[PDB]
């Protein structure tokens, strides 16, 4: 494991080969989880891009958070999708924490600490454990088929994922930088495999 | 609320290709999912495919997968259905429909759909 | 009884059967009351919905707090209605306290601890105590006949209702979250029954 | 300030139905309550029904209740009065009236109303 | 000089009916003799029928004789071809065309016809 603290990956030029591969020790399939991350880019006023790509062998889009141009944040699980519309786009680092639970289908979406209304998805579904997680490319196959129009140019960090829903308090602690313990993906014990033009630098965001 | 029109139909020999297109009149087009349905004389309409609003999630019928492709261009707000290796049975009317001003997954029924186009004819010789 | 403190109901899908029925020990008819509640939803820009429904066997609209599209808050008592226009709307959790007096017919309308002008409504009336209170639906009958176009999607908590008019100071204390003793409906001693897709979750609003 | 027009009148046999409509010219229509009144030769206009600006609260006369329904479309800013159980006597002129530029209840008088339409004729054979 | 646009094509059951029409843009329409031509993929166009200016002298192909009819209108300057009891084989693209800056009979060759339309697909199952 390598401590990524106070550091971030940089994707300086749009391309279809620069990507980072993450490795999950996960064994049991997930009924629930909470993804939290911090990303920065100016592409908003331009084509769409993929923030986080989770793909099992039987579905390229098990979980994909995606910014859709003029639309906003697009969350999808198990092949379904819902859109969290955004009226106007600013230009600044943004933190986002999203939860989904298989029992109730409730999805929570916290942007910069401010929660969006809860909605429903795929009640009763289950997520396989054996998967590939990639940063900087939307994969339409298990480990390839990265399209150039969808790659991310910019910065990403603090990537963290649990196997259960955090309470609002815990999310507030995370957004404020307090101590916590990831159990499926730890930024502080991360294990990865870089590919192409990606570098490691100090984080810009506070 | 959009108004749907279709084009690209006609007759072709087996093994050909057809890039059918559908145009939408309105400004909320990007807020509606799209779909292609099939109809034959002496029967009702039949699900063919569908396209995501954002344009990242699709759904094909069992016969259409591997042979047909569906895409959408939001800027020009037009839906494209490219079919290849056409078969004689694949000769009927086709309708481009779509109706979820809101946000949800891709269904495969008819009640949810609300708006329909005039239709087009496709024939395989 | 159940303590609902720090907890709220969730209505994730726009549907006609999901609703919660409230019960009250009230026996004497009401000459005055005040109602306070917090609620959060995103339907504001899309269509109208019903916040609180009080009905009796003789009147389906004894007391109706309803959001009308492009209008604002519409307060109804004894089959009469008034409007409290809202020029523009924003996506945020909102707390509202509304009082009415039979003697004078005066009505106070506090949204986010900011008071609307007092107005008159149905002076001299009486409100019957026997009644059915419902959340998540607008009820055109005492036990049914709901409308999907009018059901609400989202969260609603802190529902408290008195049998007399609070002074402005007391309303301020309610807004900031101090200790108070509701006499008719108590969030901290609530009795209720749930039907359809509705859930209990930690509250989002602070 | 709105200008009121009415349509849907005519003659019908007893037991029929009539969906009379009323259109409003203006932009404040959603701030005025609407009403339907009846007029007969050798007599003055009579209250028939009154409907919510918000549209959630209505008021019917004793004869009309259970037989007539009143509704409004704010987006289309038009009022609809479905008259049924048509007997000979309910054959007269009908006027769609309305006047209110402020929050209030539904009254059953004539002085408060300030704007009137041309009218329509309804006849039962 | 005249622009020919046909219409009325589509799909129908065996032994159906179809009153295809053809509109002509121009002012000499009453001066030309019109014609309907058939065409199938992988082959050339074939004669179907021919309609006259005055409209009293016509010419039908042997197969279409009796079964089909051809007519012309002058005030609306259009042409009508009615086909009844359709079968599978007669399913191809039909062209309302022709060219007559002269005053002559109705031929059956292709060279004489100068102006051509776009054509419409007709199919029978």
């Amino acid at each position: 494991q390598t401590d990524m603290s106070r550091k971030a990956f940089v994707f300086p030029k749009e391309s279809d080969t620069s990507y980072v591969s993450l490795k999950a020790p996960l064994t049991k399939p997930l009924k629930a989880f909470t993804v939290c991350l911090h990303f920065y880019t100016e592409l908003s006023s331009t084509r769409g891009y993929s923030i986080f790509s989770y793909a099992t062998k039987r579905q390229d889009n098990e979980i994909l958070i995606f910014w859709s141009k003029d639309i906003g944040y697009s969350f999808t699980v198990g092949g379904s999708e819902i859109l969290f519309e955004v009226p106007e786009v600013t230009v600044a680092p943004v933190h986002i924490c999203t939860s989904w639970e298989s029992a109730s289908g409730i999805v929570e979406f916290w942007v910069d600490g401010k929660p969006r209304v809860r909605k429903s998805l795929k009640k009763g579904y289950t997520v396989g454990a054996e998967a590939s997680i990639i940063l900087g490319q939307e994969q339409d196959s298990f480990g390839g088929n990265f399209e150039g129009s969808q790659s991310l140019v910019g910065d990403i960090g603090n990537v963290n994922m649990w196997d259960f829903v955090l309470s609002p308090d815990e999310i507030n602690t995370i957004y404020l930088g307090g101590p916590f313990s990831p159990n499926v993906l730890n930024w502080r014990a991360l294990k990865y495999e870089v590919q192409g033009e990606v570098f490691t630098k100090p984080q810009l965001w506070p | 609320e959009v108004q749907l029109v279709e084009s690209g139909g006609g007759l072709v020999q087996t093994g050909g290709s057809l890039r059918l297109s559908c145009a939408a009149s309105g400004r909320t087009f990007n807020r509606h999912y799209m779909g292609w349905f099939r109809q034959v004389p002496g029967k009702e309409r039949e699900f063919v495919a569908s396209i995501s609003q954002t344009g990242l999630n699709k759904d094909y019928v069992d016969s259409a997968k591997g042979r047909f492709t569906i895409s959408r261009d939001n800027a020009e707000n037009t839906v494209y259905l490219q079919m290849n290796n056409l078969k004689p049975e694949d000769t009927a009317l086709y309708y481009c429909a779509g109706s979820q001003s809101s946000y949800y997954d891709k269904p495969r029924l008819l009640t949810e759909y609300a708006y329909w186009g005039q239709g087009t004819l496709v024939t395989v010789s």
